[PDB]
């Protein structure tokens, strides 16, 4: 109707309503009161000019109400003013900066002093955890941030209805001299190309992927190719293994796997004109392979092996214990006097195991 | 990681008509509130409008309510501002804004910009 | 008016130090919080870090977090950032902001800009 200090007959939208005493003031009379206040008075001066109702020799409603009324002094101060009002509010009552808060809803910001681990943001009137600030549920009571932004993640339908092509995105790739991590799925493709640095690696070992005449490795014998050196356990090697065979290792350990599911959604990185396009794996997913493609049903399989640390040398037959003890020990193996081809296989077996470790640098887990 | 397109600025007469898109990438998009904010010549940052992850709720500044009209396609990963009847206060630089769950800001990503003259 | 001046950037070995600064000038440096952002190459702006008016509190973005310290020297008008362990990804403009209370701004101004690379 009219504002209470001056008697300015104006619409109530025009006017300022204090949303502690319900008073309506003229933008003009509260201006130069709360500002005189700042100028040659003290900060517990600050109360309505018409009414006085905040009691200020108080200190149980002090903080709660300079939050409320940061926000009008803020849309009616002038820039000088507003920080008078912040200084004097840290060097007369808080001795500190007040903890000023983002609604991360609707991008108001506030000041929050209460002592709940909830803060209702006063424009949009939504709860959020102050700390994770993350919309507040009643799951979130008597629960960590950690428990409850990964109990949100995973029942999310949509998360859930990607299955097992979120943990092939997840588990990334890290360029082993630029330290960018890539999250993406291997698929049957190891050589990796990084955008940084250039430098090309395998995504299963990352060992390098020589150029021609650069590979220092004795004995190599593809020195004039473009070629890379895995261990016995990095997936260039066990995606030629089926399925079967990377499934009766995981059994020998009791690891479990998925066959069916929690074409193929495993998202790729496509390029295109000026950019990447995240374009799906889309391919055939058959029946045991856990909603996947095949390749990226071995990857999964292998990162299971990886992670665990499983070896494959424990299923070599004689010829596979052969190669791989000219591969990675350069000597061709002949059996001795007396030798049956168990007792054979069990001497190369143990000193493949004794001298050539795992993959040093296979990420597992 | 993060990346967040801006397409759609130009020249156009007052009273004109001017969609913006923002395509994103690199995140859940749809986990996400999202904003359009901009700088006019010489003038400091000023928030447009900013919309709910899922879009239930959308919020405006004074200036702009009812004549630009936010909108999101989280099947696309692109966020839209439909700007109307522009007016000579408009010409800015506009930018997409992700929301963000980190303590001390209400953003953490904005776009390279697209550049409005209203003319 | 609002004037900042970004100092300190240049090329950078991978886990090296760096310290940029920013002179600030046009407005009361004490009543505003102050952040530092960044233009990575083909991106727009990444928040990294922000500090209250007096230093109480100091944010991070989580890519960051232990690596960097922002601060403030209000008797000078000059905002800080001490960037250690520094990676390739963390090539780029750095851009000192003076912060802002209103609603969806937490900066209002941001400076030139100091390019920082990192060699791989
Ligand atoms: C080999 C990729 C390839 O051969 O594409 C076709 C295919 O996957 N099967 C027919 C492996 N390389 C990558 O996947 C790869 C992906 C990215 C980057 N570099 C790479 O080498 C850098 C940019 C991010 C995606
Ligand atoms: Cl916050
Ligand atoms: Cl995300
Ligand atoms: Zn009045
Ligand atoms: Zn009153
Ligand atoms: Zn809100
Ligand atoms: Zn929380
Ligand atoms: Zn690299
Ligand atoms: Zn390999
Ligand atoms: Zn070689
Ligand atoms: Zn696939």
């Amino acid at each position: 109707q009219e504002c209470a200090v001056c008697g300015w007959a104006l619409p109530h939208n025009r006017m300022q309503a204090l949303t502690s005493c319900e008073c309506t003031i003229c933008p003009d009379c509260f201006r130069q009161h709360f500002t005189i206040a700042l100028k040659e008075k003290h900060i517990t001066d600050m109360v309505c000019p018409a009414c006085g109702r905040p009691d200020l020799t108080d200190d149980t409603q002090l903080l709660s109400y300079f939050s409320t009324l940061d926000i009008q002094l803020r849309e009616s101060l002038e820039p000088d003013a507003y920080a008078l009002f912040h200084k004097k509010l840290t060097e007369g009552v808080l001795m500190r900066d007040p903890k000023f808060l983002w609604c991360a809803q609707c991008s108001f910001g506030f000041i929050y002093e209460r002592e709940q681990l909830e803060a209702t943001c006063p424009q949009c009137h939504q709860t959020f955890c102050v700390r994770c600030k993350r919309q507040w549920e009643e799951q979130h009571r008597g629960r960590s941030c950690e428990d409850f932004q990964n109990w949100k993640r995973m029942n999310d339908p949509e998360y859930q209805a990607q299955g097992l092509a979120m943990y092939l995105q997840e588990n990334g790739i890290d360029c082993p001299k630029c330290k960018f991590s890539y999250a993406l799925a291997r698929g049957g493709c190891m050589h990796f190309h990084c955008t940084q640095c250039r430098h090309q690696f395998c995504s299963g070992c990352y060992n390098a992927f020589y150029a021609k005449n650069k590979c220092p490795e004795p004995n190599c014998r593809v020195k004039k190719s473009l070629h890379g050196h895995h261990p016995r356990d990095c997936l260039f090697y066990l995606r030629d293994w089926t399925a079967l065979r990377l499934q009766k290792l995981l059994q020998d350990n009791n690891v479990m796997f998925n066959t069916e599911p929690p074409g193929c959604r495993v998202i790729e990185q496509k390029e295109v004109p000026n950019g990447l396009r995240d374009e799906a794996c889309g391919k055939e997913t058959p029946a045991g392979y856990a909603g996947l493609c095949q390749a990226h049903y071995k990857e999964y399989l292998v990162s299971l092996i990886n992670a665990h640390s499983l070896d494959p040398a424990t299923l070599y037959e004689v010829e596979e214990l052969e190669t791989a003890t000219e591969r990675y020990l350069h000597v061709r193996p002949q059996p001795l006097a007396g030798e049956d081809p168990p007792a054979y296989q069990a001497r190369l077996l143990q000193k493949l195991t004794e001298e050539v470790p795992l993959g040093q640098s296979i990420p597992r887990r | 990681e993060v990346q967040l397109l801006e397409s759609g600025g130009g020249l156009v007469q007052p009273g004109g008509s001017l969609r913006l898109s923002c395509a994103a990438s690199g995140f859940t998009f749809r986990g996400y509130s999202m904003a359009w904010v901009r700088q006019a010549p010489g003038k400091g940052l000023e928030w447009v409008s900013t919309i709910s992850p899922i879009g239930t709720y959308t919020y405006y500044a004074d200036s702009v309510k009812g004549r630009f009209t936010i909108s999101r396609d989280n099947s696309k990963n692109t966020l839209y501002l439909q700007m109307n009847s522009l007016r000579a206060e408009d010409t800015a630089v506009y930018y997409c804004a992700k929301g963000s769950y980190s303590r001390g800001t209400p953003f953490d990503y904005w776009g390279q910009g697209t550049l409005v003259t209203v003319s």
